[PDB]
RNA sequence: UUAGCUAGUUGGUAAGGUAACGGCUUACCAAGGCAACGAUGCAUAGCCGACCUGAGAGGGUGAUCGGCCACACUGGAACUG
RNA sequence: CCUAAUCAGAAAGCCACGGCUAACUACGUGCCAGCAGCCGCGGUAAUACGUAGGUGGCAAGCGUUAUCCGGAAUUAUUGGGCGUAAAGCGCGCGUAGGCGGUUUUUUAAGUCUGAUGUGAAAGCCCACGGCUCAACCGUGGAGGGUCAUUGGAAACUGGAAAA
């Protein structure tokens, strides 16, 4: 159950972004509902994380205390953790137009990480990596489509646009990615 | 206590005790002793199916049944669910837990696993009672 | 004690209960409610009060809330050193943590940390589970906390040769 | 008699501070005196002054305190005690209060503060903590 | 072969009323596992004399040795300190 | 009755041998009595292998049997070589 | 709410026997030995590296895997080696 | 395992929605049927029974049951108490034991400290490498003794001797 759902209602929930907006979800939604408790909040925060790219809690928890393992502050490293996915580094590259279309770019096989066939998107990308387009496959109609636009770049990251290839640089951090988040609820979520 | 008095004495603990005293199984044959067997869950064929009220303040007619175990102990056991297929002489399958009606019954059966037919007028806890997803 | 609406303020509520006076006759009740005052930059008080009905009760806890108020002795977002808090049988307990941890403990006390501007602190309730006399051993326990600079003055010596 | 004179000191000291006298007289002991001084040389004891006659004792020290009249420490007490005697390793010695407080403590060099201790890679029995 | 100076234990005696057989009693003092605290718990080692030299309340080390009887090891080497009632 | 052997360890596709004295009497995967080197299999033609060679030497002197594939290691190693010059030359 | 247990037991002598020391077994002499710091009995149980849990001290378990022990329908015995 | 070709077409559900605990509306029912881990719901307008819709959690898994730990500081050495809440026996004499006034000298058993051997390997942790990644495996490191031997210290505990 990675992702088979509308994305949309959610985000309604939530209140962010990858007329209708302003209800919330359901016959119950648009009037008033529940206040939200500390430990709502907390899983707001987790959700919030989570939906954005689309993997699984049994991943979460496990993504989340290998951050667990390095030094330094600890949700600073989840997020530079789960940043450094390879749906993370394809899109907030500007790859795509959402962070799903990596995901089927990727399980596609359409991306050669270090020129190479991969078909997984929870693999974890390293400075000192490159990353292509499978060639054979750098001119179909979405591909081309998506990278035209120059939506955005982080300094953490490079291209060459007309050789469509991307390369990690540097660690990232909150600064540098978009979608800035708060830290200290959703490391206290998994404390109880 | 002081150090000494706690060296000399192994300071005891409160070890509890069990909440399904048949979760455990005699020996079941070829032998007279009570083997300390351990299960989640136990058949038995009930030898009378009855039935019987709570105390105050609830009021409702609760089914019940008797049912004899493998282990050859005799024990209670309510029927959850909307509608019973079962009686005397009808073999069943026994989960563990306790209901505040009345004591003398801390078990119930389990629906659908055994003779005891799941019933089909659910489709909301179709995965308890036996129900099958129905189309 | 010296209230003052001119620093910014976050109030925050605790508990609230529905609280009854029987006489003969009815039975007349007043609400209850607690509330936590700080502005968590450094600066934390808690409240109580009583009335009739919620918003009312609340705004009163709040008013005297802001009369009692606390230094809270913070160093790089949290607590200089560990303790115990000990109040009425509502004893409660403190360490610091390193950076990135955040607060855990008991959701009034989360409240009252949450709310005096500390980021990271390790922390678990004891004894007693009521809110109020947990909440008010970690006032008391925040109020006999001392940090290098309040000792080092005391201490013929100085900072920089003992340091947390 | 008379268990521990250890305790007696730390008993009448913080029966000092309950009340705030800055004289306060006990029998004094080698062990007493050279704590007496550690305690005056954290910043703790405003003066150290031992008097001789028959035959023990009778230390005698001068309590500090704050301008506002300010306890300095905010507890006291002891770790070895009898029956249950503790030692400590020079790694495993405790930062109580890290530079806050220091944790008094015999070696076979001496007592010295809980720094020295652990500087010189020497550790011993501990006696009491103070904070 | 010469490896092992033979583990040396002191204690003192506690009956002599067998031939060429003692029973020393070694003291030592151990820990426990829960606490951190010492007691004392004894043993008594059976010994192999000469000619019942050692005394009652005697105080004396002893050795390994090898198994000599059913239930008695040790052989004396010194006999420590020897007096009268004290 | 001791000769070097080895035991493997790897898991279902890639098994990770490990060269070490032993007792023809235990078990192949069993009990041991001092590790040297390791072998492998994989990754590699010449194939990743590390060896003692220096107290290696003491088991082949004090008395061992390998076995014929780790004569072919070993001679591709050339310590055996050194074991023979130190034989055959008396 | 298991308080006395032990008579080859404990010690010696001699011999035999065992790869070996040894009441290991014999005959003689002696009455000691074990036990509140828990003998003996009863009941259960193979043990361990570890596993699970816990912040930590601890608590529970002995499935795979490795080490040691005990056993091969039940009881007794011995040849080979 | 790889090449090339073809189709979104074969591939998704389970629990819960009064509080605890995130998630409400209608209808049926009306102390009946039933739910129930606890507090407890239901005798005619049930957000707690059943059903429908909607929603939340989770997922090729999900819920129940049994067992163990945590929570449980509810065996409390770290980390509990004994006026009234369970807990000071009726008290006395006293063995074994536990504990120990002041100072000096001395021993170095405890203690502290260094080395040596050892605590198999696998395992836990750390670091890296290799199976497309992870799982896993390997490598190496640290860690692990109430461990033994031995070189030093003597404040403290202990042994001896002297005030």
């Amino acid at each position: 159950a990675r992702f088979r759902g509308s994305n949309w209602k959610k985000s309604r929930r939530l209140g962010i972004s990858l007329e209708k907006r302003p209800y919330a979800p359901g016959q119950h939604g648009p009037n008033q509902r529940k206040k939200l408790s500390e430990y709502g909040l907390q899983l707001r925060e987790k959700q919030k994380l989570r939906y954005l790219y689309g993997m699984t809690e049994r991943q979460f928890r496990n993504t989340f205390d290998i951050a667990g393992k390095k030094f330094g502050v600890h949700g600073e490293n989840f997020m530079i953790l789960l940043a450094s996915r390879l749906d993370a580094v394809v899109y907030s590259l500007g790859l795509a137009r959402t962070r799903r279309q990596a995901r089927q770019l990727v399980n596609h096989g359409h991306i050669l990480v270090d020129g190479k066939r991969v078909d997984i998107p929870s693999y974890s990308v390293k400075p000192g990596q490159t990353i292509s387009v499978r060639e054979k496959s750098q001119k179909l109609n979405i591909i081309v489509e998506s990278v035209e636009i120059n939506n955005f770049v982080p300094e953490y990251l490079n291209f060459d646009a007309d050789s469509l290839t991307g390369t990690f640089v540097r660690l990232p951090e909150r600064s540098e990615l978009p979608a800035e988040i708060n830290e200290q609820l959703i490391v206290e979520y998994y404390s109880r | 206590p002081t150090i000494n008095q706690l060296v000399r004495k192994p300071r005891q603990s409160k070890i509890k005790k069990s909440d399904s005293p048949a979760l455990n199984k005699g020996f079941n044959s070829k032998k007279k002793k009570f083997t300390d067997l351990n299960s989640p869950q136990k058949r038995g064929v009930c030898t009378r199916v009855g039935t019987m009220t709570p105390r105050k303040p609830n009021s409702a007619l609760r089914k019940y049944a008797r049912v004899r175990l493998s282990n050859n102990i005799e024990i209670n056991a309510y029927i959850p669910g909307i509608g019973h297929n079962l009686q005397e002489h009808s073999v069943v399958l026994v989960r563990g837990g306790r209901v505040r009606d009345l004591p003398g019954v801390r078990y119930h059966i389990v629906r659908g696993a055994l003779d005891t037919s799941g019933v089909d007028g659910r489709r909301q806890g179709r995965s308890l009672y036996g129900t099958k997803k129905p189309k | 004690r010296r209230e003052e609406e001119t620093k910014e303020f976050e109030e925050r509520v605790v508990t609230i209960n529905r609280v009854a006076k029987v006489v003969k006759g009815g039975r007349r009740f007043r609400f209850t409610a607690l509330v936590v005052v700080g502005d968590k930059n450094g600066r934390v008080g808690f409240g109580t009060g009583k009335a009739q009905e919620v918003p009312e009760a609340i705004k009163k806890a709040v008013e005297a809330a802001k009369k009692d108020l606390v230094v809270v002795p913070r160093v790089e977002g949290t607590t200089p050193h560990t303790i115990t808090g000990r109040y009425g049988s509502g004893s409660v307990f403190m360490k610091p943590a390193a950076p990135g941890t955040g607060v855990i403990a008991g959701g009034p006390v989360r409240a009252v940390l949450e709310l005096a501007g500390i980021t990271d602190i390790l922390s678990k309730s004891l004894g007693s589970n009521t809110p109020i006399n947990m909440v008010r051993a970690t006032i008391d326990g925040l109020q006999n906390l001392k940090n290098a600079e309040d000792v080092a003055k005391l201490r013929g010596k100085t900072v920089e040769e003992l340091y947390n | 008699t008379m268990t521990d004179p250890i305790a007696d000191m730390l008993t009448r000291v913080r029966n000092a501070n309950m009340v705030r006298h800055e004289k306060l007289e006990l029998p004094a002991s080698n062990i007493k005196k050279e704590i007496a001084e550690i305690l005056k040389s954290e910043g703790f004891i405003k003066n150290v002054e031992y008097v001789e006659d028959d035959k023990q004792g009778v230390l005698r020290l001068f309590l500090k305190y704050g301008q506002n009249d300010e306890r300095v420490i905010t507890g006291l007490k002891r770790i070895s005690k009898p029956g249950l005697r503790v030692y400590a390793k020079a790694s495993e010695m405790p930062k109580v209060l890290n530079g806050l407080g220091i944790a008094l403590v015999s070696t076979s060099e001496g007592v010295i503060t809980d720094k020295e201790a652990r500087k010189r890679n020497v550790g011993g029995e501990i006696i009491a903590y103070v904070w | 072969s010469e490896r092992n100076d033979r583990k040396v234990y002191v204690g003192k005696v506690v009956s002599d009323k067998m031939d060429k057989t003692i029973t020393v009693l070694v003291e030592t003092y151990k820990t426990h596992k829960l606490y951190g605290k010492r007691v004392k718990y004894s043993k008594k080692y059976k010994t192999h004399d000469e000619n019942n030299s050692a005394k009652l309340g005697d105080i004396v080390k002893i050795q390994e040795t090898r198994p000599l009887s059913a239930t008695k090891r040790f052989r004396l080497v010194e006999i420590v300190e020897e007096s009268v009632i004290i | 009755a001791v000769k070097i052997r080895l035991t493997r360890l790897g898991s279902k596709r890639n098994p990770f041998y490990r060269i070490v004295v032993a007792d023809a009497r235990s078990p192949r995967d069993g009990r041991i009595i001092e590790q040297i080197g390791t072998y492998n299999p994989t990754s590699a033609n010449a194939p990743e292998i590390k060896v003692d060679e220096a107290l290696a030497l003491k088991w082949l002197n004090d008395g061992a049997k390998p076995t014929d594939t780790v004569h072919n290691i070993l001679s591709k190693e050339g310590i055996m070589k050194k074991f023979d010059e130190q034989k055959k030359a008396k």
